[PDB]
């Protein structure tokens, strides 16, 4: 998408906040002036924390935005940028934004994405699946509340994977099975009771891992499968002490 | 041992340039009101209000002078 002539640069980026964002980012003299599509061009990344944007709209025009760091309070119609290719990087951190449908299916591009809590406490069927190229997927703080299984399942060159501060109380089986590369997983600060026998059984790159903060369900007939995986491997993040029984503290023998 | 840069050694943990601005901005001292209130006032995202929440609680023990040992 672009433009045809001269114009101001509120009329392209309706939301105020964004509109500051863009001229300080532009070396502007204000939100009224002009910009050419070429200057639109000459960006590659923007980085802006302010509680007052709402709106990423007009983000589309600008096609050479590689990397994306936004903050705020809400975030309303990041539908803008469904249509970046060019962007490798795709930092969000706001306390509520919308998904939109298939929203992350055309920038294949992107190999590192952080999201944030959005509208229907949870993700969507199929997510991720255009994300080959992704190898960082934070997912930390979205008050997550469930899993969709195979959510993960076609982001092979995943490097790491933050599930950390969720309200997850299980995990879909095989969920993590499809990621050779998967170096470090972290769930602490979640929900979880339990895990699924063998989760963590594909998990061969994994280097580290974090499950303290969990509520665990300490019953001798099921949880015996993921104390031995913990007496068996040493990813574990803050040490096998740290990860606690209800009642009592490290898991243990039995 | 500078406070000043054990802060800078807290903050620099954190990754991404808006997240530690934030960090930066709970260990800078308020007054008359406590890491929590302070927070409250703020309308930034997640991330942010961990880590200036966290900060401020880091710095605050720091001056108060316990061992990292007997900090939370």
């Amino acid at each position: 998408e672009t433009i045809t002539v001269s114009t101001p640069i509120k009329q392209i980026f309706p939301d105020d906040a964004f509109a500051e964002t863009i001229k300080a980012n532009l070396k502007k003299k204000s939100v009224t002036d002009a910009v050419t599509q070429n200057e639109l061009n000459s960006i590659d990344q923007i980085i802006a924390n302010n509680s007052d944007i709402k709106s990423v709209q007009g983000i589309q025009y600008l096609p050479n935005v590689r990397y994306l760091a936004l903050g705020g309070n809400k975030l309303h119609d990041i539908s803008a940028l469904k249509e970046l290719t060019n962007l490798t990087y795709l930092f969000l951190d706001f306390n509520q934004l919308q998904l939109p449908n298939g929203v992350f299916d055309k920038l294949t591009n992107l190999k590192e994405l952080y999201l944030s809590p959005n509208q229907l406490q949870s993700l969507p069927d199929g997510v991720f699946d255009k994300l080959t190229n992704l190898t960082i997927l934070g997912l930390d703080m979205n008050q997550l509340q469930s899993l969709p299984k195979g959510v993960f399942d076609k982001l092979t060159n995943l490097t790491e994977l933050d599930l950390s501060y969720n309200q997850l109380q299980s995990l879909p089986k095989g969920v993590f099975d499809k990621l050779t590369q998967l170096k470090d997983l972290s769930l602490s600060y979640n929900q979880l009771k339990s895990v699924p026998d063998g989760v963590f059984d594909r998990l061969t790159s994994l280097q580290y891992i974090w499950l303290h903060d969990n509520p665990w369900d300490c019953t001798c007939p099921g949880i015996r499968y993921l104390s031995e995986w913990i007496n068996k491997h040493s990813g574990v993040v803050g040490g096998p002490d740290s990860a606690k029984c209800s009642g009592s503290g490290k898991p243990v023998r039995s | 041992s500078t406070l000043q840069k054990k802060i800078e050694e807290i903050a620099a943990k954190y990754k991404h340039s808006v997240v530690k601005k934030c960090c930066y901005d709970g260990a800078c001292v308020n007054n008359d009101e406590t890491c929590e209130q302070r927070a409250a006032r703020i309308s930034l995202g997640p991330r942010c209000i961990k880590a200036f929440t966290e900060c401020c609680v880091v710095a605050s023990q720091l001056r108060a002078n316990i061992s990292h040992k007997d900090m939370q």
